[PDB]
């Protein structure tokens, strides 16, 4: 865990889309996620109580980092793929959204540059999603299918 | 509720293709996925051809017929039409228009009278 | 439900008397609570009454200058509540039993008296 | 009996009524740099952005604005707010002390006389080995006669706080928003009573913007009525229940306190202040509120036309004052530009109905017990200068004295009652339902297993 | 989000199933939990330290919509419907829980009234469905399957 | 619910695997985790603001179940078990973690009995549990497959 957290980010697309489990397992473990988890008592408790102010600021980040985890289950939930890293989907590339084919963004450009090249695309590329998913449960409840 | 009708030549030759068409009446083809069509052969019973989805355009045929058979749709004219390549003897039948609705919460058909075609 | 008044009293011929009853049982406000007045040679009196939710005071028309009704409530305990009343420049004319009574349920418009209290007395 | 099967739904719109903990949010517009105000410093979510409302079409719904636990929230948040900010400020527990009061005689009118006393008194002082003789004025109702030697009102029962000069509660629109797994319904009908089955329904991501103003008797800067006066009230025959009358069209009221009014600080202790009122500049005379004559007419006679509905077209209905034993069941309390005014209203609510303005007069306060507590008690600093309020009646309170004669009439005064029924003005349209996404039904699939 | 959140409440209940995730979106999304999210700092959050029982009320709304939404995602995970918003079960309909046709429910009724109709059947119907899913992963551990 | 929650504890793995769903059905519902979610008020909740240390014990509680469960459901998404009770892995057994053949450790061991065995592997397991997905996703992003 954290032993190469962020280590693909200058690489390429398609050598960073090998790492994905690496960014998932840091998002529902800080450090005060694993104190609190402790057969024995953590012992410092007290003193987050005896303090009601670091207490709720404490609570508020855990509850946030799990808010934030659950959203995004969420989407990929509604989008048709339930757990996974990597999904297909139906939904088609406009060639407005970004120009370029698959040999230059795969070898040549960063995760960080490509969610700066698409970050204005990014509720209209979720919307089409949505309804993707919507269209083909409703094929799916039609027992002759396609 | 529709209406279908049957329609095509009652006598195909040996090799020659036998086409057959049918009308429908009171909805869409271009929609309501099950437009079909299914042969009675005396001696053999009742079997599928085939179908379309209007929708699609795209067809299922019974693996009998993998290589002989094509279905396809006129919307303008709301009818729909069966092709069968290399007829022979063995395919005498009565052929039949169907519509088949089957979903999560309905069932149901219509037939409509169909064409009884001779094949020499 | 029980209407609980304060002991007997004895005032100087003009001072005025106060007088309470704490009820309980049933909620405080609804139902109008009333006083009468025993005098053993004469019968019995009515004095007026109080709307222990609004807080609003009703006098027979003989003591608006010398009667006054007041409650007490706390929105909390429902439950609970008192009816103080005041009566001025009292004398000997005035020595009475002082009855506090409620209302029979669904008649807040009249007065027929389900419970009573014990009576002060005064005088 | 078809061969169906169990077939599970998940985010299947379906409620049930539920109570739950509203967050609040407000319009972080003007409100934004009013910085020390208090419900602009509470309802810190913002919100009003062109906000959604969604017509359920073919939704009838059961209202009861009786048993809302929404005003019931309301009340309770409304109470904490004030104690939390009343809690940090000064507490002068040194000023019950003997006071030594004369009268105020110094160009004051008739109806001023004895209003005012003069108080001089031995206070403490910053450096705890020397004491100061110090004087300020009080109104009369804030002081009790003992034994010239007078204390303060609340020295029996209670410590008396000082409001922080710099606080500002003033009511400025807030509204109740749904926490994530609830929604907000709200009943569109006009002319819509408060009970039943309300056939237009829809919903919402939080409530209008609702003024938490304080009174008794006449509501101020509510809504207003869609069409008609509505008269609304739990059981109308019921004179033991409150008749909340919504007006459909304001009243405007304008409210002053005269004379121009001093405030001076005193060191109580090591940065400890208190605010005196020091001497008035310019005559004295009373408070009073201004009601225009020919609207305070027309109004009634729009709330008569529809209580003749139920309590008949042939009876008589008339308006008395309230009566009581106090000032907080008599007056029409409020307050205005920061102080606390208690007006006579019976020039109000005199008048028969059978088939120029209006001046009410108004003492002031400034030590209020507030709300219904017996200890507790706050001291409302002096403002400096003269205060004006313009203001809009939205509605009544009023109660029935019950039956009267043969002859057939009905009086209705001014009522009391709990702080509640002001908001019970506001939040009658709204419902609070928990979403319950889960639910089976049959269909013809059958899991298919592989 | 939230364009028309409970608009099929009144529709019937075929209709209102091709509507399914305008209402799974806000379950997990009010407007705290999207303040809570910004790239800023809120701002308000000092109110919410300096007077911790406001800070306690809003951090027990916002736990309260997450275990809700999980244990929903618990039951759906036992059933064996893993994702989607509409799955197939092998529970049987007793029809004396309703004894309706599908012609006349799914075209007829609304989900409200369907609701106050079968309530009381809501836990024997959820029993089954887990019992059906044991027997299921029961039979799955025979290689000769069925 | 909790009808039998630790019944299997005694009983040999593979009784005890038929039982699968009555523990985790109790991982997220404790007692005031059901009086939380109640139609009316709890009316409890004044106590809880009034005195804020015992609010804040009892959101720690709260946030604790929820998670240690999330935690548990991560490592199964990432080991590529999204859902199931029981799933099957392409790990081999290196029979130097435990060496014991099939007919004695699913007939005669307790599920503690065993947990007390391997404890000191867990790690190494779950290391080339999250390999091994790893190269699944690596060969399914080959339209050649195998
Ligand atoms: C909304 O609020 C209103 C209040 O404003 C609620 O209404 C009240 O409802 C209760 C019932 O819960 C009624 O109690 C019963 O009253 C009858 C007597 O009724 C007759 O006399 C009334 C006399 O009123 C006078 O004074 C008024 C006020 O100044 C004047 O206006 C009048 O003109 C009179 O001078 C009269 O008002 C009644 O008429 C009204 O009501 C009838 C319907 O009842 C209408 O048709 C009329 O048009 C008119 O509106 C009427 O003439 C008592 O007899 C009852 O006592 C019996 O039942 C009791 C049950 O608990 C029992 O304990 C008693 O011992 C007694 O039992 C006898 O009868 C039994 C029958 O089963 C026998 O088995 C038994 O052996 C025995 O013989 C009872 O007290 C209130 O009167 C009524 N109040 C008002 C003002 O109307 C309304 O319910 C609330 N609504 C909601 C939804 O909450
Ligand atoms: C029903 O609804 C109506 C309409 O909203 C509402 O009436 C309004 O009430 C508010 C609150 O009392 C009034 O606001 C005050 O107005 C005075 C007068 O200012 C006039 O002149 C200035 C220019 O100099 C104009 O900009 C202004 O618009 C007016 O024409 C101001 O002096 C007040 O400001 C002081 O008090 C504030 C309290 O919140 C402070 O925040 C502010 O900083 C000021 O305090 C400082 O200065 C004081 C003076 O030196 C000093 O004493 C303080 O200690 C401090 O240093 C304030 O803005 C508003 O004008 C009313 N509107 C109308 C049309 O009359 C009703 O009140 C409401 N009814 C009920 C029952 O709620
Ligand atoms: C309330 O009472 C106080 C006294 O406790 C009043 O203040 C006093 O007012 C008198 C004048 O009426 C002052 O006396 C005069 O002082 C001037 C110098 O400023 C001197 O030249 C005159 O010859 C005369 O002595 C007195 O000093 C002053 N006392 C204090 C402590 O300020 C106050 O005006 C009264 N207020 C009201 C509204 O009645
Ligand atoms: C940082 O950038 C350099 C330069 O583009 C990357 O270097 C490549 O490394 C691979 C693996 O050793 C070689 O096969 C390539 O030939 C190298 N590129 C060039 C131009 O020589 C380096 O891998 C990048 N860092 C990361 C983490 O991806
Ligand atoms: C402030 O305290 C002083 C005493 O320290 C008070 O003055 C005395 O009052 C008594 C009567 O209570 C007289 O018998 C003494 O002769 C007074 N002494 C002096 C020096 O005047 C004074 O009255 C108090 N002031 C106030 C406003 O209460
Ligand atoms: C609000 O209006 C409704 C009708 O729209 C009133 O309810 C009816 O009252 C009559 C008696 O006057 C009963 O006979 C009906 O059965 C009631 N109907 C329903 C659906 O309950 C309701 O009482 C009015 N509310 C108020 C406070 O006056
Ligand atoms: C309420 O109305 C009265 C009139 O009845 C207003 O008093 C007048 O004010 C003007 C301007 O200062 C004077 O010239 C008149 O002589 C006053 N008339 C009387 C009878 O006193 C009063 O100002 C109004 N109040 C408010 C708050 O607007
Ligand atoms: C309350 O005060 C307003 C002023 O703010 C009064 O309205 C003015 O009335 C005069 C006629 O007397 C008009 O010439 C002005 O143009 C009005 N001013 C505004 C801003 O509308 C109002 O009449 C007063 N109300 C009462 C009951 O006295
Ligand atoms: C309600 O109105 C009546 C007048 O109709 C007020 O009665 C007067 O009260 C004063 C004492 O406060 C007496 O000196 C008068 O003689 C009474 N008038 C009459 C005609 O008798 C009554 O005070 C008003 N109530 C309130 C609370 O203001
Ligand atoms: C409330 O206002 C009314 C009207 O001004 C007051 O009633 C008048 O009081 C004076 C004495 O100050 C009497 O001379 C009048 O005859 C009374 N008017 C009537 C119609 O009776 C009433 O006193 C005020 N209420 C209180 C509690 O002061
Ligand atoms: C309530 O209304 C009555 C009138 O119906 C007021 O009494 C009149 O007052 C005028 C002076 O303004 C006198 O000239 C009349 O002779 C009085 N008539 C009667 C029948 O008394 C009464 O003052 C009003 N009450 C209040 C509190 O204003
Ligand atoms: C209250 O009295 C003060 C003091 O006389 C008034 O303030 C003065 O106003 C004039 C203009 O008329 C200015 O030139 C002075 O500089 C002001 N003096 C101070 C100390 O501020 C004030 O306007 C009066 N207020 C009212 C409502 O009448
Ligand atoms: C008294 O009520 C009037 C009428 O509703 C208010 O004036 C309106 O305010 C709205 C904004 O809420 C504007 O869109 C309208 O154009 C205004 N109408 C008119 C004729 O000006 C008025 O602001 C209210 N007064 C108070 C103190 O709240
Ligand atoms: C509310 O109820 C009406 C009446 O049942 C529904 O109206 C149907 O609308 C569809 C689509 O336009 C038409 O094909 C039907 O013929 C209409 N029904 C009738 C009887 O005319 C309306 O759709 C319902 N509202 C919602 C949101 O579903
Ligand atoms: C506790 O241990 C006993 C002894 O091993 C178990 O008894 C077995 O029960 C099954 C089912 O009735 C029988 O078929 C076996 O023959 C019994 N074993 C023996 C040696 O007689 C008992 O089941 C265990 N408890 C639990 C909960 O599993
Ligand atoms: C949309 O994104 C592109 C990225 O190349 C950027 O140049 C453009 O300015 C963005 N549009 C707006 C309105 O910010
Ligand atoms: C007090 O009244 C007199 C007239 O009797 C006047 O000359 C003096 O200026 C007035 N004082 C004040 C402060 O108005
Ligand atoms: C002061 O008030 C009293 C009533 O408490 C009164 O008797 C006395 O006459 C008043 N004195 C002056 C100067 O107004
Ligand atoms: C309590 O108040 C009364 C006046 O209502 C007063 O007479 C009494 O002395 C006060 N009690 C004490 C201890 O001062
Ligand atoms: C108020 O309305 C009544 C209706 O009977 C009328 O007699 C009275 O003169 C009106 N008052 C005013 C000031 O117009
Ligand atoms: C069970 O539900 C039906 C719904 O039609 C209802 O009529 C019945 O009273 C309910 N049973 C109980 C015990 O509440
Ligand atoms: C590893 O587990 C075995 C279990 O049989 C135990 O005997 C051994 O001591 C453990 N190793 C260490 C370093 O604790």
């Amino acid at each position: 865990v954290f032993l190469g957290f962020l280590g693909a980010a200058g690489s390429t697309m398609g050598a960073a889309s090998m790492t994905l489990t690496v960014q998932a397992r840091n998002l529902l473990s800080g450090i005060v996620q694993q104190q609190s988890n402790l057969l024995r008592a953590p012992e410092c408790q007290q003193h987050l109580l005896k303090l009601t102010v670091w207490g709720i600021k404490q609570l508020q980040a855990r509850v946030l980092a799990v808010e934030r985890y659950l959203r995004d289950q969420q989407l990929l939930g509604i989008w048709g793929c339930s757990g996974k890293l990597i999904c297909c989907t139906n939904v088609p590339w406009n060639s407005s959204w970004s120009n370029r084919n698959l040999s230059e963004i795969w070898d040549n450009m960063t995760w960080l540059q490509w969610d700066k090249e698409i970050s204005n695309y990014t509720q209209i590329i979720y919307g089409l999603l949505e309804e993707s998913q919507n269209q083909q449960e409703k094929n799916e409840q039609d027992l002759l299918a396609l | 509720e529709v209406q279908l009708v049957e329609s095509g030549p009652g006598l195909v030759r040996p090799s020659e293709t036998l086409s057959l068409t049918c009308a429908v009446s009171g909805d869409s083809i271009s929609t309501n996925n099950g437009w079909s069509w299914i042969r009675q052969t005396p001696g053999k019973g009742l079997e599928w051809i085939g179908y379309i989805n209007g929708r699609s355009g795209s067809t299922r045929y019974n693996p009998s017929l993998q290589s002989r058979v094509t279905i396809s749709t006129d919307t303008s004219g709301n009818q729909f039409s069966l092709k069968v390549n290399s007829v022979t003897a063995a395919d005498t039948a009565k052929y039949y228009c169907a519509f088949f609705w089957s979903t999560y919460y309905k069932r149901f058909d219509v037939w409509g009278p169909g064409v009884r075609v001779t094949v020499s | 439900v029980q209407l609980i008044q304060s002991g007997p009293q004895f005032k100087t011929p003009g001072a005025s008397v106060t007088v309470s009853c704490k009820a309980s049982g049933y909620i405080f406000t609804d139902y109008l609570i009333h006083w009468v007045r025993l005098v053993p040679g004469k019968g019995l009196e009515w004095l007026g009454r109080i709307n222990t939710n609004a807080g609003l005071m009703y006098l027979s028309h003989k003591f608006e200058g010398r009667l006054i009704l007041r409650r007490v409530v706390d929105w909390r305990t429902p439950s609970l509540g008192t009816v103080n009343m005041e009566l001025r420049n009292v004398r000997s004319d005035d020595s009475a039993i002082y009855f506090c009574g409620r209302v029979v349920d669904g008649f807040n418009a009249a007065g027929p008296l389900e419970f009573w209290g014990q009576g002060s007395p005064v005088i | 009996a078809e061969n169906l099967w169990v077939t599970v739904y998940y985010g299947v719109p379906v409620w049930k009524d539920a109570e739950t903990t509203l967050f609040c949010a407000s319009d972080a517009k003007a409100y934004e740099t009013k910085k020390h105000n208090v419900w602009a410093t509470h309802c810190c979510v913002p919100t009003d952005p062109n906000p959604q409302e969604i017509h359920l079409e073919n939704v009838t719904e059961e209202f009861n604005m009786w048993k809302n636990n929404m005003v019931e929230q309301m009340h309770t948040d409304i109470i904490s707010l004030w104690d939390q900010s009343l809690k940090p400020c000064v507490k002068l527990t040194p000023l019950c002390v003997t006071l030594q009061c004369t009268n105020v005689t110094n160009n004051i009118t008739d109806d001023m006389r004895g209003e005012l006393k003069n108080c001089s008194f031995n206070m403490t002082t910053e450096l705890r080995d020397k004491k100061q003789k110090v004087y300020s004025l009080f109104y009369r109702l804030d002081v009790v006669q003992i034994n010239k030697e007078y204390r303060l009102i609340n020295c029996n029962t209670s410590a008396i706080t000082q409001a922080c000069p710099k606080v500002s509660f003033e009511p400025i629109p807030i509204h109740y928003c749904a926490p994530a797994g609830f929604a907000i319904l709200k009943c569109k009908d006009k002319k819509f009573n408060g009970t039943g089955p309300c056939p237009s329904v829809s919903t919402v991501q939080c409530t209008h913007g609702i003024k938490p103003v304080v009174s008794t008797q006449l509501l101020l800067n509510g809504s207003l009525a869609e069409e008609e006066v509505m008269i609304r009230s739990e059981n109308i025959t019921n004179n033991a229940k409150n008749i909340l009358v919504q007006f459909n069209t304001p009243v405007q009221i304008n409210c002053t306190r005269p004379n121009n009014n001093t405030r001076k600080s005193i060191r109580i202790g090591p940065g400890q202040w208190f605010y005196a009122t020091g001497d008035i500049i310019g005559d004295i005379r009373q408070a009073h509120c201004n009601v225009s004559k020919a609207t305070w007419n027309e109004t009634l006679g729009k709330v008569v036309k529809q209580l003749r509905k139920h309590f008949g077209n042939n009876t008589i209905i008339r308006f008395a004052n309230s009566s009581g034993g106090d000032l907080e069941v008599t007056t029409h309390s409020f307050n205005c530009g920061g102080e606390f005014f208690y007006c006579n209203t019976s020039g109000l609510f005199n008048s028969t109905w059978i088939s120029d303005s209006i001046t009410l007069p108004c003492r002031i306060k400034q030590i209020i017990n507030m709300w219904q507590r017996i200890g507790q008690a706050m001291y409302a600093p002096p403002i400096q200068g003269v205060i004006r309020c313009v203001s809009n009646i939205t509605g009544l309170i009023l109660t029935r004295d019950g039956g009267s004669t043969n002859s057939t009439t009905e009086t209705f005064r001014p009522g009391g009652g709990d702080m509640r029924d002001n908001w019970r003005s506001e939040l009658y349209k709204y419902k609070v339902v928990k979403i319950e996404p889960l639910g089976v039904a049959p269909t013809r699939c059958k899991r298919r297993v592989v």
